[PDB]
């Protein structure tokens, strides 16, 4: 991605396809390795009433 | 022949008169989950789980304590059999205090062993539970009641095997305390024979305690001859 221009030219030319738009180096749109913290919803038999166990 | 024939689960066996509910059970090989009974010690009924369905009878009935008679039918599997021994295991689980990794009763105890056989898998209990002040009955026997379930072995083994009559139940409702009401010393000849009959780990053996854990213990069977009993 900091690559010249006449490099990316020649590149390319060279492989026949548009490599900058189709990059395998990771950069800035990669997510972020910090998170807000998350709440995780529970079960289907996360109940108070008809949750016996032998049902 | 004074023999009755009784039905289990739709199979029919041969007891004897004044034979209970559980003892047919366990002549047709099976194991009614139990806290109280006790083969050596006399029938107590209070701790209710031993409770099955006699088909045709809107009643379930203690498996410990009610005679058979002929033509009854038990049914040992069926929903409302299921359903009162869940309740009665979140009942006794409701006030349990969480002590499992600090307890020597942990692999092999009663309680863990049937709630995961017969009880639910989650508590709904979302109040504050008890708290039972702790007692010093001697050197031999760790002693922490806010574990005990009342189940009144105890009281049973100390009154009528060891005969020393010292062991009591303190009290009135939830608030009951399994006790000598003073600063007694329990000792006898027998004494930690009740560490055998704790389902729970509220009697612990003081050398023992927080040394080992039942899992990991190689069982080698042996005579004891300290004494010529054999
Ligand atoms: S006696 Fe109570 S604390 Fe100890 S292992 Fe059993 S359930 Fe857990
Ligand atoms: S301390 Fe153990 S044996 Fe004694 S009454 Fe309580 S549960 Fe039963
Ligand atoms: S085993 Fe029957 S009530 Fe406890
Ligand atoms: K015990």
């Amino acid at each position: 991605a900091s690559a010249t221009r006449l490099i990316q030219g020649l590149r390319n030319w060279a492989s026949g396809r548009d490599l900058q738009a189709k990059l395998q180096l990771r950069y800035q749109e990669i997510s972020k390795r910090t998170q807000p913290p998350p709440k995780l919803p529970v079960g289907p038999s996360h109940r108070l009433s008809n949750n016996y166990y032998c049902a | 022949s004074n023999l009755i024939e009784v039905f289990v689960d739709g199979q029919s066996v041969m007891v004897e008169p004044g034979t209970t509910v559980l003892q047919a059970c366990e002549k047709v090989g099976m194991q009614i989950p139990r806290f109280c009974y006790h083969e050596r010690l006399s029938v107590a009924g209070n701790c209710r789980m031993c409770l099955v369905e006699i088909e045709k009878a809107p009643k379930v009935v203690a498996a410990c304590a009610m005679p058979v008679m002929k033509g009854w039918n038990i049914l040992t599997n069926s929903e409302k059999t299921k359903k009162a021994r869940e309740g009665v295991m979140e009942f006794l689980l409701a006030n349990h205090p969480l002590d499992c990794p600090i307890c020597d009763q942990g692999g092999e105890c009663d309680l863990q062993d049937q709630s995961m056989m017969f009880g639910s898998d989650r508590s709904r209990f979302l109040e504050g539970k008890r708290a039972v002040e702790d007692k010093n009955i001697g050197p031999l026997v760790k002693t922490i009641m806010t574990r005990c379930i009342q189940c009144t072995r105890c009281i049973r083994f100390a009154s009528e095997i060891a005969g020393v009559d010292d062991l009591g139940t303190t009290g009135r409702g939830n608030d009951m305390q399994v006790g000598t009401y003073i600063e007694k010393m329990f000792m006898s000849e027998l004494s930690g024979n009740i560490i055998d009959i704790c389902p729970v780990g509220a009697l612990t053996s003081k050398p023992y305690a927080f040394t080992a854990r039942p899992w990991e213990t190689r069982k080698t069977e042996s005579i004891d001859v300290m004494d010529a009993v054999g």
